[PDB]
């Protein structure tokens, strides 16, 4: 549960987190995982 | 100091956004210079003396 810093209608990186960093361009697709 | 700087270079697309690496102080090209000089004035005493 959050409370800053994330409001409704966000996304989040939850599958593929070792090319990513941020300030690049990455493309989308949904998760995997539940 | 270039595996100094190759290091750095190298590490450099991990770092997080906002942090710079810089090289305030450096005796490389003191050196560099102090050496190439003395290369420059060997050739011009080899030449200018034939």
């Amino acid at each position: 549960l959050v409370t800053e810093g994330l409001n409704a209608g966000d996304k989040i990186i939850t599958e593929g987190l070792q090319f990513v960093q941020p300030g690049v361009e990455v493309k989308t697709v949904p998760a995997k995982n539940v | 100091a270039k595996a100094i700087r190759q290091t750095i270079a190298n590490l450099e697309p991990f770092m997080p956004q906002g942090m710079k690496v810089v090289y305030p102080y450096d005796t490389t090209p003191v050196v560099s210079a102090s050496i190439h000089e003395v290369v420059k004035t060997l050739g011009e005493a080899i030449l200018l003396v034939f």
